[PDB]
């Protein structure tokens, strides 16, 4: 699994592979790990899969009750402390989770909080969660700017789950990707691995060691 | 794996299904479980492959240099001792668990070996997976003075119980016939109940379907 | 959560927290605060098992400020230890201890002291001129116990503080990333902006 | 396994069951425990089958090559081969062995060697269960200088009983009878011990 | 528990203990609240039959919620404390919950809330 | 110490057509190497035409089935009696799963039915009801066979365009019921000669706007 | 720390009409980290073609160990091994290391150079042979090459027809598994003349 | 979470034409194979129904009362409890396969393995299992313990299939039944040679039979037996 | 002993081997070289278990000295990757194994070419363009694969390790105090003093 | 622990040995292990000697409860009290329990509830070493409608050849005759039974 989530100047752009694993057999290469919390946040999917899935789309539940009392959509910050609060509950009980919360409010900005199963919750600008998280660390770091275009930004997170996606086992398949604005997400599409790779080397000149 | 043996009038019969697996997967739909120690003395092996084949064939070589050695036809007796005595010093870390049957000048022999060096005497055994299945068909049918074409049929059906009933066991049934003052008869895929049906479809490609980086000719010769 | 240290000086309290949260191979962060506020002139820093820090350290925070409102009156930091120490010794004996270790500096206004509070995740509360958690003290007690002043400005403080971080980013196997610095004196609490 | 030697006034007789059992299946029904080691020094085996087939054969060389050299070997001489295979090789064998033979000096002996590795000299004796020797059962019931006849149907009504109560025992009931006549078989199949 | 239904409906459609409740707020000391422009002020009056008070320890009549929200009151003082802890813990669960000071208007509707199930609550007037 | 889980053995296959859906299974359930029966189905009609099988450890896969044919009676008598969606039903039976996530049904779940377009759809759980819409999924024993064939005969995969060099993949397309009822025949077939638990029958359940009609086809027996 | 599938791989052999293929994928890894991709696992000594899945280092130590065996054998017997000698010198070396075995899954394909007879063998890690007429597979998605040549395998196919055959058998199975793929080789073999080509399969 | 202590073997049943048979050896099996006896594990319900019980006799002693009480408790106001509301071998099996599966759930299993054999009212054969598991499957023939091993290859040769069903009668079904019980007699160290049989036939009613014994066993063979190989005396 | 990167450019290569030596809780050493001179034109970086790493390398190192002495020739790179993995090879069925990995990075004066093998403890070999052992690969392969160019030039090989190192002392929690840099080509092998 | 229960003519006897262990210490030389839980309804405990007097007390309270509102009970209903706590109870306790009791209507009647928390009716029944019941022990030894001197004699030998064989077994041999005419408790000393 690779997925990460970054703020920039056009908002946040979200990456996710699609590859799901039992042992060394690769149970579905057409996962979705990115769950549409609602039409404004955006949750990413590492460890537990049912874990993730269940209490994300419970989250979107939690959410619409809040907007609906309090007649504002809810803050990021709101939103994500409702998830951690509810997986430090469950604290010992065996939930596998590492999730980034990925929204943009007015007053807030573009917004991004790592939420896992043993409670943490945390702010940040930059973060990649999974086996292949290292692998996209490393592309990200070295070519992140907040000035990037939204164009960029989106290539950007796509070259860095392909990054993880070869070179770890455990992630692969599929890229899908989002762009998080204030009007909501815009999803960027489905962009198998197997084909974007020969495309990425022949325009970029990466992956020399391969030969294609 | 299902192997018996089974004493008849003038001679012993052993047989095997043909079945060989790793866990839950089938490797070989049809080896050979029947090994030859001599040409009258014939070995059915079960547990670990590698030491049912191995134990055989050191124990078949060095029958050989002692029949060479002694000008006689070699005893099953003298097998049966070599088996267990080899068997008994690794104390059961190489997996063999045999049925030695075979005729020599004393007469017509059926034994079982135990990985850890215990020996059996019997008219009818059956060991592996689908030992209960096989001796449940034998404790029905078996009796004394077996003609030899009885004995094949109880030895073959008792084969069939493991095949359909235990799913360690299947495919085909494997015979050999070792009769007194006769060359042992081996009957390979005496039965073949397991045929796969003709498949829905042809599953063969159109050429060039597959992509290709390089073509290169390999240079085998000198 | 690995470094938290704290020095009392002649009119302050200063506490330096390390920045680093690490998950597994990788440091997710490199700017974490590891303090609350629970009232004015009451800071409080915290180390140990991910999660639970915050959640005590906020669940502190807002006994404390439900205290303010309600008597309309700031609770003494030998009040706030006396509370957090409690609440400490309840979770070793619980179903699941909180596994937190907190440092409180405070300034009573009432006494007109600095005052710092060294608390382990077993509800151990001690009063301190200076104090660590963890292997925090192994490499700068030795150094504090040498050039430590109870008659030392906040200036001279920060001086031994940086003596103590150079010494630990020197021996110390893990990059803790440097140290936020927060100072609390009669006038509250403001951070250090360059360490 | 239920075995038992039994020394009366002609010799000793050798009795035992014929059920071998892995786990709850019983591998062989007609097992033959009744081992020769010499021609009027049998055993009876209990423990580990392969441990006890392993030390009899090497008893039963260490014999030939006695007789060879010194004559025929007295009981007590087979016991102590015994004894002393089991002794030396305790951490390694589970194997517990009663001994019976004729000599026309001593006549009938029974000699005991358990896990233990020791030697014990005994008028008769009883192996139940896993090898677990009984020290009286029924010591009145037990005479010296007994009859064939007598003998025969103390082993049978014991083996009788231990098969009723045990499921490792089971199937005939296997006996040797050794005298200065020769080596008499004997087996008693279910139906004519059962109804006893 | 004490499990008595008090208050109830009449013939006429009313709730006579919610309708004595106001008749208690009518004998409550006046409070007057006006907002302005840019500010809220809470007038209190307090009956001048007490004099010998200590008018620094007296509980005051305007409570802060929190560091923006004030509540006066009148009716019951006793009464009063319990809704005005309840409103301050809500206050402090807010902030920890959503990391924001709760709006006036939501803390209203949480002690009016609170107003509410004591009138269709058993063993509670 | 009481292990409160098992293994029946058993492999189902769940297909997605344009205007159908196919959900089949082998009717073998076992037990270690002992086969407990040669039919004992595992796909169910569970009404609003929603087929059903929850392979694995066979009580709790017979216990979850029971639990949504009530979830389906029960959203009927509180919804009057409004046909539950394959969308609606795929997220209820999430919600049965995840219930259990502390002591889970040990079993794969596949459910197979038209969407609310009247196109065939497939979905598949995880013990603990993490859930995906899919074209194509095979579960239990022989999983690992069957799917890497169907990615290349129903998904095309690896197979490129004939003379285009590898840069023209083989255009995806609709299959008809009949050409996805052979690939469902041989995928089984070919499973049954390679895996030891699975063979006897094979049961396909066939999901149209007409209804649900069922096929049986026999397999091997050993 | 189960040594058959740290570095992971696969070999598949077949037989068609008067030729036999084998192929491999080109990936070696440390679990999850994927490190080469040219680790080839296929090797010729003459005409007798042994393929090696398992643990890598065990993968090189018997490569330069049946080069050794081969080359001393060509120099005594004046003549190159057959693949029917050589699953039996294979099949020797394994079980001589019973208690201390090499983790690997050998494949010898080749045709005897008298008889002309197309060959297959497999080999558990103590040297167990599987002879086969159709195919042998090995390694981490064995399991997903027998389905693959299960039902894909037709006897007495053509070189041409054949190298499609092995081909989609391996890229399918490498796809389903984490541990396989990063490149494919395919050894056609016909009686005097061997063609070897390397697949384009997706690199993840 | 518990551990069997005493324990009943192999229950063995198969499906004729006309009806079911099932049968169990009248043997309580200690934990090191010693031996209780007269402990009867076939257990009538109406006359319609019989339920074979292998595994924990303490747990087969409280599954004989529950069924005992499902009698009384069907009786309840119901005039037609010895007609059309009778308890039928689908409900007492269902009920059954309901608590295995839920003492399972709870971890407090009851250690048993069960055949519930009977005719229906409509006249179809019924032969169902659960365990301790809840696990539960149907076959023409089936059988627990040893019997799954050694009995169900030998059953199997007379019902192969469902259309072997109609071609078996009772005296053929009966044989099978028999000769089976004698094969587990031989090779199964805690049975023994005492057991029950039942027959329930949609024309002819349930038959019990107690105080069977295993006949015409063979054991003449054993005198030619001696040694473990090179023993000639 | 923990990072060791190797980088194989144009006409060079370049091996990177962390300064920092930890033993418990103390950094011993900052200044640590983790790499011997096997011949002229042959160097070895190293990393494992604690005095096995050395007395491997020592040992590698008298053999290849041995064979140069002895036949007046220096062994090829390929040569002495194949005796160092033969060595491992013979380890790992040992009474007690070598717990070391190692690069070898060398220039081939027959062929004029440099080569860079990546050897693990267990005698897994294998020749690449760029190399490392343990975790280092985690955060610096992916940069690789992406900037790498085989006509590279040792200024632009030396760039693209500082990124390495960079993205190294950013995500890393542990702190390897820096690396030694040393450069084998056609002139033989040195060390860049500052880095 | 050798306890047995015989049903004779006039009623039931129970009989037991004396002796109570620790490890290989004798805790109690002199132990009564007959337990009254009504006039003429008597049992013997084996296991957990915490556990069968904890039960037994219980038993004694819910007959002395029965007899009250419902008269007399039978020896099935105080079998079936004690296979009830044993059953229940099963995971928490380790008791082995004998029940011996006299009806007028019923006569005598021997119940076991084993370790399992079964019950089962027999003619008789032994329980020797770690609470282990023999089916069979001498089934021919055993007749229906035997005198009272035969049955004492009977038990006496029994548990004479239990003493013999068995080192938790030991002491003297305790035993209480239920019958129509009353309650007889009888002790045996070694010297009467050892010469057995
Ligand atoms: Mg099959
Ligand atoms: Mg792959």
């Amino acid at each position: 699994t690779t997925t990460l989530a970054f703020r920039f100047q056009g908002g946040i752009i979200v990456a996710v592979d699609s590859r799901a694993t039992a042992g060394n057999w690769v149970a579905s290469q057409t996962v979705k790990k990115v769950i549409e919390i609602n039409p404004f946040l955006l949750g990413t999917m590492a460890g537990g899969a049912a874990d993730c899935q269940f209490w994300e789309t419970w989250l979107g539940s939690q959410c619409r009750l809040h907007e609906l009392r309090e007649k504002e959509r809810i803050s990021v910050a709101a939103a994500s402390k409702i998830l951690s609060n509810l997986v430090y509950q469950y604290k010992g009980a065996g939930l596998s989770m590492g999730t980034m919360i990925c929204g943009y409010t007015r007053k807030e900005g573009p917004t991004i909080y790592y939420v896992d199963s043993d409670g943490t919750r945390l702010k940040g600008d930059i973060f990649c969660v999974g086996s292949g998280q290292t692998f996209a660390y490393g592309v990200l770091d070295s070519n992140y700017k907040w000035d990037l275009s939204v164009e960029d930004a989106l290539y950007l997170g796509k070259r860095s789950i392909l990054a993880a996606a070869h070179r770890d086992a455990y992630s692969g398949g599929s890229v899908n990707l989002y762009h998080v604005t204030e009007d909501g997400w815009i999803y960027h599409g489905n962009h198998d691995v197997g084909e974007l790779f020969w495309k990425v080397k022949e325009e970029e000149g990466s992956f020399n060691n391969v030969i294609g | 794996t299902t192997i018996v043996g089974v004493k008849f009038n003038n001679g012993v019969v052993i047989a095997a299904d043909t079945r060989s697996t790793q866990g839950p997967i089938v490797a070989d739909k049809n080896c050979a479980k029947l090994h030859r120690i001599s040409p009258k003395i014939w070995c059915a092996g079960a547990g670990t492959a590698a030491d049912t084949e191995a134990v055989t064939q050191l124990i078949g070589s060095n029958i050989e240099l002692h029949s060479l050695y002694t000008s006689r036809e070699p005893r099953v007796v003298s097998a049966l001792q070599m088996l267990k005595q080899h068997l008994f010093k690794y104390q059961g870390h190489i997996g063999a668990y045999l049925i030695v049957a075979g005729v020599d000048p004393t007469g017509s022999h059926l034994f079982s070996i135990h990985a850890h060096g215990s020996t059996d005497v019997g008219y009818y055994l059956s060991l592996g997976s689908g030992s209960l299945a096989a001796m449940a068909v034998l404790e029905s049918h078996w009796k004394q003075d077996l003609t030899k074409e009885e004995a094949i049929k109880l030895a073959s059906d008792a084969i069939q119980a493991g095949i359909w009933n235990d799913l360690g066991s299947g495919s085909n049934v494997d015979v050999c016939v070792m009769e007194i003052g006769k060359d042992a008869e081996y009957l390979r895929n005496y039965l073949t109940p397991n045929v796969r049906e003709e498949k829905q479809k042809s599953y063969k490609f159109p050429r060039g379907t597959t992509a290709v980086l390089k073509e290169s000719i390999v240079n085998i010769c000198d | 959560m690995d470094i938290i240290l704290g020095i009392r000086v002649q009119d302050s309290v200063i506490l330096a927290s390390s920045k680093a949260v690490t998950r597994g191979i990788s440091v997710l962060k490199d700017s974490d605060d590891k303090t609350r506020q629970l009232s004015p002139h009451t800071l409080m820093s915290f180390a140990g098992e991910a999660g639970d820090t915050v959640q005590f350290a906020e669940y502190i925070q807002a006994n404390i400020q439900l205290y303010s409102i309600r008597e309309d009156y700031e609770l003494s930091p030998q009040a706030v230890s006396s509370f957090v120490r409690q609440e400490l010794a309840k979770s070793i004996r619980s179903r699941r201890p909180y596994q937190v270790n907190v440092l409180i500096g405070g300034y009573d206004k009432k006494k007109n002291k600095p005052e710092l509070y060294q608390i382990d995740y077993l509800g151990t509360k001690v009063e301190l001129p200076y104090g660590a958690h963890g292997y925090s003290g192994f490499y700068t007690f030795s150094l504090l116990d040498h050039h430590y002043r109870p008659d030392m400005t906040t200036e001279e403080g920060l001086d031994l503080l940086k003596l103590c971080v150079q010494e630990l980013e020197k021996r110390m196997p893990m990059d803790f990333k440097g140290v936020i610095v927060k100072i609390v004196d009669k006038d509250g609490i403001r951070q250090v902006d360059d360490f | 396994t239920s075995i038992m030697a039994v020394t009366f006034k002609d010799g000793v007789i050798l009795g035992a069951d014929s059920r071998t059992t892995t786990g709850a299946y019983i591998a062989n029904r007609v097992t033959d425990k009744l081992t020769r080691v010499h021609d009027k020094i049998w055993c009876c085996r209990s423990g580990s089958a392969a441990d006890t087939q392993a030390i009899a054969d090497i008893v039963q060389y260490h014999l030939e090559l006695y007789t060879s050299q010194y004559g025929t070997p007295s009981t007590e001489t087979a016991a102590s081969v015994f004894k002393e295979l089991c002794y030396e090789n305790k951490d390694n064998l589970t194997a517990g062995i009663i001994v019976a033979g004729y000599d026309d000096k001593n006549k009938g002996e029974v000699y005991t060697i358990p896990l233990g590795g020791s030697v014990h000299k005994l008028p008769y004796a009883i192996a139940v269960s896993g090898s677990t020797f009984i020290y009286g059962y029924c010591d009145k019931n037990f005479r010296e200088n007994m009859s064939k006849e007598e003998t025969v149907d103390f082993i049978k009504h014991s083996l009788s009983q231990a098969i009723k109560w045990d499921g490792s025992s089971g199937g005939v009931i296997r006996m040797v009878v050794l005298t200065a006549a020769g080596v008499e078989r004997l087996i008693f199949y279910p139906d004519e011990y059962e109804q006893l | 528990g004490y499990d008595r239904a008090l208050s109830i409906f009449s013939p006429d459609g009313h709730i006579f203990q919610v309708e004595y409740a106001l008749e208690a707020v009518k004998r409550g000391t006046c409070a007057v609240g006006v907002k302005g422009k840019n500010c809220v002020v809470l007038g209190c009056e307090r009956r001048s039959t007490l004099k010998l008070q200590d008018t620094r320890i007296t509980p005051s009549k305007v409570s802060k919620i929190d560091s923006h929200v004030v509540l006066s009151f009148s009716g019951l003082n006793a009464d009063s404390r319990i809704l005005i802890e309840k409103a301050r813990v809500e206050a402090q669960s807010h902030r920890l919950t959503l990391e924001d000071p709760v709006t006036v208007e939501y803390l209203t509707r949480y002690v009016a809330g609170v107003q509410q199930r004591y009138t269709q609550s058993g063993g509670v007037r | 110490q009481f292990n409160p889980y098992g293994d029946n053995g058993g492999t189902i296959l769940g297909i997605a057509g344009e205007d159908f859906a196919v959900l089949a299974g082998d009717t073998r359930n076992i037990t270690d190497y002992s086969i407990n029966s040669r039919y004992e189905p595992k796909v169910f009609d569970c009404g609003d035409n929603i087929v059903m099988s929850a392979n694995g450890f066979a009580a709790d896969g017979d216990a979850l089935v029971k639990r949504f044919k009530n979830s389906v009676k029960w959203y009927h008598f509180d919804h009057n009696d409004k046909k539950l969606s394959i969308n609606s039903a795929a997220r209820n039976i999430q919600h049965l799963l995840y219930g259990k996530r502390f002591f889970p049904y040990y079993v794969h779940t596949i459910i197979a039915g038209l969407d609310e377009d009247g196109k065939g759809a497939v979905y598949s759980f995880d013990p603990v009801g993490s859930y995906e819409r899919e074209q194509c999924r095979a579960g239990g024993a022989a999983a690992s066979l069957i799917m890497p064939f169907l990615d290349n005969q129903v998904n095309f995969k690896n197979q490129y365009e004939p003379g285009t060099n590898g840069k023209v993949k083989k255009p995806l397309k609709y299959l008809s019921v009949e050409e996805v009822i052979k690939l469902v025949r041989d995928s089984f077939t070919s499973a049954t000669e390679r895996h030891i638990q699975v063979g006897d029958g094979l049961e396909i359940l066939i999901v149209t706007k007409d209804g649900v009609r069922k096929e049986f086809y026999e397999l091997k027996r050993d | 720390s189960d040594p058959s599938s740290i570095n992971g791989g696969i070999v598949v052999a077949m037989t068609g009409k008067d030729c036999v293929a084998i192929a491999c994928d080109l990936r070696l890894g440390s679990q999850s980290l994927g490190v080469s991709n040219k680790f080839e696992k296929i090797f010729h000594y003459g005409h007798v073609f042994l393929g090696i899945t398992g643990l890598a280092t065990d993968v090189t130590t018997l490569n330069e160990m049946f080069r050794y065996k081969t080359n001393l054998y060509k120099l005594k017997e004046e003549r190159a091994i057959e693949p029917e000698t050589f699953t039996q010198l294979v099949s020797s070396s394994l079980y001589e290391r019973r208690f201390g075995p090499y983790f690997v899954g050998p494949v010898v394909a080749g045709i005897n150079s008298k008889s002309g007879k197309p060959f297959i063998a497999g080999f558990d890690l103590i040297g167990c042979i599987d002879e086969a007429k159709d195919f042998i597979v090995s390694g981490t998605a064995s399991d997903q090459l027998f389905g693959m040549c299960e039902s894909l395998y037709e006897p007495n196919l053509e070189p041409e027809d054949l190298f499609e055959t092995i081909s989609q058998a391996l890229l399918n199975a490498a796809d389903r598994d984490a541990l396989s793929g990063w490149g494919a080789v395919v050894y056609i073999i016909k009686k005097d003349e061997v063609v070897k080509r390397y697949l384009k399969m997706r690199q993840d | 979470t518990q551990q069997p202590i005493v324990t009943g073997t192999s229950v063995i049943s198969m499906k004729y034409d006309n009806g079911v048979i099932i049968a169990a050896d009248n043997l309580g099996s200690y934990g090191s194979l010693l031996r209780f006896n007269g402990v009867e594990r076939l257990i009538p319900v109406g006359d319609n129904t019989v339920v074979g019980i292998s595994g924990d006799i303490s747990d087969m002693q409280h599954i004989e009362r529950l069924l005992k009480d499902l009698v009384t408790e069907n009786a309840y106001d119901n005039p037609l409890a010895d007609a059309e509301e009778a308890l039928e071998p689908s409900y007492i099996f269902e009920y059954l396969a309901t608590v295995m599966y839920q003492r399972r759930s709870k971890m407090n299993p009851l250690w048993n393995a069960i055949i519930v054999a009977g005719v229906q009212s409509n006249g179809d054969q019924f032969l169902r299992y659960v365990n301790l598991l809840g696990v539960t499957y149907s076959s023409p023939t089936l059988a627990t313990g040893f019997g799954a091993h050694m009995a169900n290859p030998l059953l199997r040769k007379v019902v192969d299939r469902e259309s072997d069903i109609p071609k078996t009668t009772v005296q053929v079904a009966e044989e099978a039944i028999v000769n089976a019980m004698r094969v587990l007699y031989y090779r199964d160290a805690r049975s023994s040679r005492n057991f029950s049989l039942a027959i329930i036939d949609k024309n002819t009613g349930l038959t019990f039979k107690k105080n069977l014994q295993v006949e015409n066993m063979k054991w003449d063979f054993a005198k030619d037996i001696k040694g473990y190989g090179t023993q000639k005396i």
